[PDB]
């Protein structure tokens, strides 16, 4: 089987499981979105933001 | 059990042939919840004084945890509510809804509701054209003889516009979008006796469907693609659309060079602005909007939709430019090179709707014998 | 008789996600102390307001420090004055305008709290503002105290030309000349208008990766659905 | 008659898991 | 000590439209100053200079700060 | 000169680019509604799937080839007999009450 | 209203398929793109010439305006 049938059986079949998987799935989804943005926007801000001027004072 | 209403709004029956368009018949229940919701935060700190008002703003733009983003959302987001309309309306024109004469009376109502509405929305925080745009729309109802100079100055609460003008309007704008509310609500009862209209014109009772699966996720891509349009806003560009003049604290005794209300206005205020007089011109104004009462009495073809009218379709987009310069040409100052275009794309607004919108049915029926 | 459009300067956050370079903040907010704040009433604004941008609390609050405000009723039943503090707003220069008209030629500064989105162009205007005092041309006269500048309407301003090249030193000691002070001071004017731009651009950001992912999403379970109704043949088979 | 109904063929619109009518389903069922 | 943006209005106001500008300010400025008694002047001729200087000025400037 | 005029005119509006005649199209009303009621099944039913694929189509914005168009020459007006029939009682009902 | 007493429908059938057994967007670009240029054929000769003339008058209002500003030989 795919990985995608292998994926319906154990989690999408049963609703009460379909719910929780995605509150699961969106806990860690909150802790990686963040750092991505964070550091796209340090990346692209390279030298401009406050904590880039940290350490001087 | 009283859920069994919303077969209105689970099973009811409705067309498939259905358009993207009347999505933003649906976002209006949006809209004036986002707006609402907004809005109601957002007045929580608030002030219906001149002296703190427009701190009280600003005490909101810098202060608060993202409050300043609820200013946005809300103010932004009252003008992607007009920009359905607009669509909105002019839809029932090109597909003959407007012959459900029980209902596009009701969709008047609604839009005299707002755009007494959202004028009080704009001068609350005291920009120095909430003030002047204040002065400016309200005194003309002192054109009117033996009551004009009563009324203004009853409404001005006094001789002019002063803090008790400002909460004149904190209550009357911060209620009236609850009537709205409701009478939205009377806008669907209506239509509930007979649906939809279909772009064709055709009774599609044949091939009416199901509401929960389908128009429903539709709604939502049409919901998402809204705040899209909304986020871009105020994220990137909220000083777009709103002058920037309203960041100025609003003083009686200095006026900027350059006047001019917000600009969804603009398609009438310009058309009062072409005429040198005073009242003859706000007939006109009023008129300029009652007249979408007159116009089922003017519904000429046999026919319905103008799918199916190719010569109304190069009258009907005309009338989409006359609005789209009146739009604009209001925008700017009062001068020469202008003031010729006001005379002519005023009438020609008038005129597209109340000779030639008829005309055509009046040959199209006869180009098909009936 | 006629405007003048400035131009589409580059800057550092003129881009759909450039931020602001928070040390060109820091030396702006130099000038408006040095400079500005002997005449410009910005009252929408406190040194709070500028730590975890251009300053540190510590730093900050040496500036409240250093300037007396005026708080407090005594309990003997009057007012005195004390070393500001950091919830205090920036110390007026004046009471009230007419004063400032009085020491000015009848004329009054506005505000620079949000004077950048109160101008068409804002920065552009600001910045070729400064930039822009030039020697009248032919046929112009000017009463006293007024200069000229093309930019302003009217081109008539009651403006003392208030910058000038090595008109004070920064703290890093970058070029005090008459350019680098007018970007990092229309840098400022934009903060404080703007508080919010920083995080502007972050929300700015989370929002499409969110919703270009989703929209197609969206997209594909609306197509999902109708589907059913986009394939659909139909006969008509009488006898 | 009701025997002379036929139903087209929506292999034009299928997925490719099931355009061959001498296979089964239920095994890219799960998938689909 | 020096500006930065005094060498850049220098090397622009070599440039083709500033130059052409800067002649008919010269016409305007004689035609007036020749004059005696005139509600005219150059500050119609001197905005297309700047706005024609400062375009210059605008796309580089900042190489520099 | 006119009738060159006619057939192009119902070539633009788009309705034979859909299976439709020119009587499917009209507005309803009370005095439709009649007519529609009193036709015969043969032709009745034939009314109704001119619509019901034609709404389909303006459903995908897709159409007929070019072949299964209508054609001027074709459009029946097959509506007008039981149309006229009515009107004429309409103002009989209203001249009989003055 | 509901189903049920809408209108009538005589001798006619339906054949209607699961999303499931289809793909959600065949020949999205090979039978839509011509589909598109149709649809737009169709439309764009009795929608743009208004905001055609727009484009001129608000062309000509700027060009116009901008000269009654600037001076006169006098
Ligand atoms: C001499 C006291 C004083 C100084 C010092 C001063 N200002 Fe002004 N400012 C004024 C006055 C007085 C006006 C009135 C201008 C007018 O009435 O048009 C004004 C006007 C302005 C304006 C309004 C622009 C407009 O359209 O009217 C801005 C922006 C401004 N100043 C910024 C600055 C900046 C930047 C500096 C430092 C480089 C500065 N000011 C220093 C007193 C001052
Ligand atoms: C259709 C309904 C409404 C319209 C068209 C409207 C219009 C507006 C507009 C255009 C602004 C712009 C002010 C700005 O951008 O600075 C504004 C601000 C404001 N709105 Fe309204 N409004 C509506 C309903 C409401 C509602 C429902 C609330 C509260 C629940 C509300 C409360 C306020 C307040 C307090 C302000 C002042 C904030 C500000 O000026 O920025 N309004 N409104
Ligand atoms: C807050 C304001 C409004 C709300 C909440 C609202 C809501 C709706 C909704 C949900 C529909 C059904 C969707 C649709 O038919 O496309 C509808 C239809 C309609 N609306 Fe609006 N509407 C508003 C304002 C207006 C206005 C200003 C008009 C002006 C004429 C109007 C006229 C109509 C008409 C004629 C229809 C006919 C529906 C059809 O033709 O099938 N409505 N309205
Ligand atoms: C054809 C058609 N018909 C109807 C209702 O008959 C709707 C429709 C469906 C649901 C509606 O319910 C809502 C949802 C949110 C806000 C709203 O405002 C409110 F609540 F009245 F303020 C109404 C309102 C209208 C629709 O979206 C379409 Cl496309």
């Amino acid at each position: 089987p795919t990985l995608t049938a292998r994926l319906y059986s154990l989690l999408f079949r049963r609703t009460s499981t379909f719910a929780l998987t995605i509150v699961v799935g969106a806990l860690f989804f909150e802790r990686a979105f963040d750092q991505g943005a964070d550091a796209i926007y340090e990346h692209i801000n390279e030298g401009k933001l406050w904590k880039h001027i940290k350490h001087k004072y | 059990l009283m859920k069994i209403v919303n077969n209105a709004f689970i099973d009811l029956p409705a067309p498939s042939n259905i358009s993207s368009w009347w999505n933003f018949g649906s976002l209006l229940g949006i809209c004036l919840i986002l707006q609402i919701l907004t809005g109601l935060f957002l007045a929580m700190h608030y002030t219906s004084d001149t002296t703190t008002a427009f701190s009280s703003v600003t005490h909101i733009c810098r202060d608060v945890n993202y409050g300043w983003i609820i200013r946005y959302m809300h103010a932004n987001g009252a003008s992607m509510f007009f920009i359905c309309l607009y669509m909105h309306v002019g839809r029932g024109l090109y597909y003959g809804s407007y012959t459900f004469l029980e209902t596009w009376n009701i969709g008047v109502i609604l839009l005299l509701t707002v755009m007494a509405t959202a004028f009080m929305g704009y001068v609350l925080p005291w920009g120095q054209m909430s003030f002047w745009g204040a002065t400016v729309i309200t005194n003309l109802l002192s054109a009117i003889p033996y009551i004009g100079t009563n009324l203004v100055e009853w409404i001005w609460g006094g001789f002019s516009v002063d803090k008790a003008t400002l909460t004149r309007f904190f209550a009357f704008h911060f209620i009236l979008p609850f009537i709205i509310m409701a009478i939205a609500m009377v806008h669907l009862l209506f239509l509930h006796e007979t649906g939809s209209n279909n772009p064709t014109g055709i009774s599609s009772d044949v091939d009416k469907i199901p509401f929960h699966p389908y128009y429903t996720i539709k709604d939502i891509l049409g919901a998402l693609l809204l705040i899209l349009a909304l986020m871009l806003l105020v994220l990137f560009a909220p000083d777009l659309l709103g002058d920037p003049d309203n960041y100025t604290p609003a003083n009686p005794l200095n006026t900027p060079p350059h006047i001019k209300p917000e600009w969804y206005f603009l398609f009438a205020y310009a058309i009062l602005r072409s005429i040198p007089n005073k009242l003859g011109g706000v007939l006109a104004l009023a008129f300029s909007i009652l007249i979408l009462a007159l116009i089922p009495l003017l519904h000429t073809s046999k026919q319905r939709s103008m799918m199916f009218r190719p010569l109304s379709q190069c009258l009907f987009w005309a009338l989409v430019a006359d609005l789209l310069t009146l739009t604009w040409i209001g925008g700017q100052p009062v001068e020469h090179p202008y003031i010729t275009i006001g005379q002519l794309a005023s009438v020609l607004y008038f005129l597209l709707i109340l000779v030639l919108m008829p005309t055509a049915g009046t040959i199209e029926n006869k180009l098909l014998k009936w | 008789d006629l405007e003048l459009h400035p131009p589409s300067y580059p800057w550092s956050h003129r881009g759909l996600l450039s931020s602001l370079d928070h040390t060109s903040i820091r030396r702006g907010f130099q000038v408006y102390k040095q400079v500005c704040s002997s005449c410009h009433s910005m009252d929408y604004v406190a040194y709070r307001h500028l730590v975890g941008v251009c300053y540190t609390e510590d730093e900050a609050k040496a500036l409240a420090e250093e300037v007396e405000v005026q708080d407090g009723p005594n309990e003997d039943g009057e007012m005195f004055m004390r070393p500001g503090k950091l919830s205090d707003y920036f110390p007026k220069p004046y009471p009230n305008p007419e004063a400032a008209r009085a020491a000015n030629n009848g004329a009054l500064p506005p505000d620079l709290s949000y004077i950048v989105r109160a101008r068409h162009g804002g920065e552009d205007y600001v910045f070729s503002l400064l930039t822009g005092y030039c020697e009248p041309p032919t046929g112009v006269s000017l009463r006293e105290g007024l200069y000229f500048n093309p930019y302003f309407p009217g081109q008539a301003i009651g403006m003392a030309p208030p910058i000038y090249n090595e008109v004070l030193e920064f703290d890093d000691g970058t070029p005090a000349t008459m350019s680098q002070v007018a970007k990092d001071v229309c840098t400022f004017l934009r903060w404080a208008a703007e508080p919010e731009h920083d995080h502007r651009k972050r929300m700015g950001l989370k929002m499409l990766l969110m919703m270009g992912l989703l929209l197609p999403l969206v997209y594909a379970m609306k197509r999902h659905k109708w589907s059913v109704l986009k394939s659909r043949k139909l006969a008509y088979r009488p006898p | 008659s009701h025997t002379d109904i036929k139903v087209p063929d929506f292999s034009d619109y299928r997925r490719p898991e099931v355009l061959d009518s001498t296979k089964s389903s239920k095994e890219s069922s799960e998938a689909r | 000590l020096v500006d930065p943006l005094t060498t850049v209005r220098e090397q622009c106001e070599q440039l083709e439209k500033c130059v052409k500008a800067r002649e008919r300010l010269e016409l305007c400025d004689e035609r007036v100053s020749s004059r005696s008694q005139t509600e005219e002047d150059c500050t119609e001729e001197l905005l297309d200079f700047l706005h024609a200087r400062d375009h210059c000025v605008a796309h580089k400037l900042f190489n520099s700060l | 000169w006119l009738e060159g005029i006619r057939k192009w005119y119902y070539n633009a509006a788009g309705f034979n680019k859909l299976g439709l005649m020119r009587d499917d199209t009209i507005h309803e009303n009370d005095d439709v509604k009649e007519a529609i009621r009193r036709l015969p099944e043969n032709l009745y039913d034939d009314r109704v799937f001119r619509i019901k694929r034609a709404l389909d189509l303006s459903m995908r914005q897709q159409i007929l080839p070019k072949e299964q168009w209508t054609k001027y020459e074709e459009d029946k007006s097959y509506l007008e007999p039981y149309l006229k029939e009515v009107i004429r009682e309409r103002k009989e009902r209203e001249e009989w009450a003055k | 209203r509901q189903f049920g007493h809408l209108t009538r429908v005589r001798h006619v059938i339906t054949y209607s398929l699961s999303p499931f057994e289809q793909r959600a967007f065949p020949h999205y670009f090979s039978k839509g793109i011509p589909n598109v240029l149709r649809r737009t054929r169709a439309c764009i000769l009795r929608v743009a010439p208004p905001f055609v003339a727009f484009y001129l008058v608000y062309t000509w209002g700027t060009q116009e305006f901008e000269k009654s500003k600037r001076k006169n030989p006098a």
